[PDB]
């Protein structure tokens, strides 16, 4: 009878949102309403990338723009390697028929042995981003590489510095300067390929998928515009692999279709009981009050 | 026995042999290789040409540290 809950905060009281548009900020409320409007109305520019340290908001690159990034990736051959394959190990492919590509794969040690496929870490040179994807749906980690001119280093971080399945991982191109890939060595667990600790081997701060929307919200006191910024809790959809999956993509195509139904009245719209927090933007001497949703998610809907 | 086949040989080509192996199953390295798939979100990302598309300035989603820090009272 309420179809998103919240998941904290519940010994609350319900505020009309008449009486939240005229109070002062901060402050934390309960309210439930019904989901009149949302943007975006293209629910799939709803996923972006947020950076947690320097609170940068930007978009999840185009497959489009991946597929020609390691496609331009594959060009003469690579620096091989030198006495510096104490971490990995790898074996150099000739292609025939491709412009003379020589893709270049590079097994991680584990203490000196080589893993199972199912615990180790792929390094590719020159490889194509769809044998990128088969790749990472057999093997446990893959980080595309380059040849530099001494060791290894990751490519320019608008493609993944890791690769786990069908989650990309993005570092901060502003706020994260990055080590060599001979800084692995670093990690003190070998088998377990934590993106975590990749990213701070390789000095890589990790960017957070999460659905950003703007809701608008009617309790019939008044009319709210509260944000949705979350990584994996409101839908239960982790947003890291929602760009990835169709069944995940489909799944939150029906739950927006239950918050706002299109087609009929607003009569029949089931109420959202949500918690949100105001706060003060400044945008010179400008002053806004906004809201952002937190501590909600939806109930009963897989 | 090919149980106990793999047990009597060096791990560490069983190990080699196996990871160079599902890898070279991966790559396409005859000819054009092929085409990656996709999702019918990604396929209307690529077709999203018109106007601004759906993205919230970072200031209003930012809470301020002063702000945040009346949040955690009562
Ligand atoms: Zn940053």
């Amino acid at each position: 009878l309420s179809a998103t809950i919240l998941t904290d905060h519940q010994y609350l009281e319900r505020t009309p949102l008449c009486a939240i548009l005229k109070q002062k900020a901060p402050q934390q409320y309960r309210i439930r309403a019904k989901l009149r409007s949302y943007k975006p109305r293209r629910l799939f520019q709803s996923v972006k990338l947020h950076c947690p340290k320097c609170h940068l908001l930007q978009e999840v690159p185009h497959e489009g723009d991946l597929d020609i990034i390691f496609q331009d990736g594959a060009t003469k051959t690579p620096d091989v390697k030198l006495q510096n394959t104490s971490l990995y190990d790898s074996k150099i492919w000739t292609t025939k028929n491709q412009k003379g590509r020589k893709v270049a794969v590079h097994f991680v040690k584990n203490n000196g042995i080589l893993p199972l496929s199912n615990e180790c870490l792929l390094l590719i040179e020159g490889g194509t981003l769809s044998e990128i994807c088969k790749l990472s749906n057999k093997f446990n980690s893959v980080i595309p590489v380059r040849s530099g001119h001494e060791d290894l280093e990751l490519l320019d971080l608008s493609a993944p510095f890791l690769i786990q399945g069908t989650i990309h991982h993005y570092g901060c191109k502003q706020c994260s300067s990055l080590r060599s890939i001979q800084n692995l060595n670093s990690l003190v667990d070998k088998t377990s390929w934590i993106p975590s600790s990749v990213a701070e081997a390789l000095g890589i701060v990790p960017l957070q998928y999460v659905f950003v929307m703007t809701f608008t919200l009617d309790d019939g006191t008044g009319v709210l515009e509260a944000y949705l910024m979350d990584s994996d809790k409101f839908f239960q959809i982790p947003a890291s692999e929602v760009l990835m999956d169709d069944d995940l993509q489909k799944s939150v195509d029906m739950i927006m279709d239950m918050f706002c139904p299109p087609g009929i009245k607003i009569d029949a719209y089931p109420w959202l009981e949500c918690f949100i927090k105001s706060y003060n933007v400044t945008n010179g001497t400008d002053n806004q009050i906004c809201y952002q949703i937190f501590d909600t998610t939806v109930a009963e809907d897989v | 026995s090919l149980s106990q086949l793999l047990d009597e040989m060096r791990e560490d080509q069983e190990h080699q042999g196996a990871l160079v192996c599902l890898a070279e199953s991966c790559l396409t390295l005859e000819g054009p290789c092929t085409a990656p798939p996709v999702t019918h979100w990604a396929a209307s990302r690529c077709k999203a040409t018109g106007e601004a598309v759906y993205t919230v300035p970072s200031s209003m989603l930012c809470i301020s540290e002063n702000d945040q820090l009346i949040l955690s009272s009562l």
